[PDB]
């Protein structure tokens, strides 16, 4: 519903994270290969760089405020 | 046999349907990627199954071809300028 | 360099909002085929199900701090 948060910054997020994670290989080594390959597709799915991070997000607090409507917390 | 439908997403892209044996390995499907001048070489080519991954020499009796699926997303990354 | 956020946390979020991103349709058809594909990638990946998102992500303010090293957001 009041989900303000932007499919391009969560696509960034995503492409951002992942590459994050095989730098410091918090993962397994398929794991991480399937993180790459699902992030390239991922960024066409979107049409945008993987490199664009910094353009999308930077560092200007990216809160991806994305409840979903999800209240069974508990 | 059985039915596996490639469906590649990034460019180029398609969707073949074809049908393959129990035993069958990827590296079949993959040099027939390449033999259609839809792909570049296998190195640069992995095939997903609804998140499930598919190796190389895999077998379709090993990663287990859902039937409730049967859509095999193709890979590539073009080497061709 | 102080990323404050988890994997699985993150992994959630993603299956979370591509989840919603296919409800409203935000995205081309093809998109949302590639977005069904990964969800499973990312959730085979991490060894959890997308259907754990509420458990894990809830509605605690999900502030994962993950600059990712980031100095050219500009």
């Amino acid at each position: 519903s009041v989900d303000s948060a932007s499919k391009e910054e969560i696509a960034a997020l995503i492409v951002n994270y992942f590459s994050s994670i095989v730098e410091k290989k918090e993962i397994s080594e398929d794991g991480a290969d399937s993180l790459n390959v699902a992030m390239d597709c991922i960024s066409e799915a979107f049409g945008f760089e993987r490199e664009a991070v910094s353009g999308i997000l930077g560092k200007s607090e990216f809160k991806g405020q994305h409840l979903a409507d999800i209240l069974n917390s508990a | 046999m059985v039915h596996l439908t490639l469906k590649k997403i990034q460019a180029p892209k398609f969707s073949i349907e074809h049908d393959f044996s129990p035993s069958d390995t990827i590296l079949q499907i993959k040099q027939h990627l390449i033999s259609e001048e839809k792909a570049s070489h296998i190195s640069e080519i992995k095939l997903l199954l609804k998140g499930k991954v598919l190796h190389d020499n895999l077998f379709l009796s090993d990663l287990k071809v859902t039937p409730a699926n049967s859509t095999i997303t193709v890979m590539i990354k073009p080497n061709l300028e």
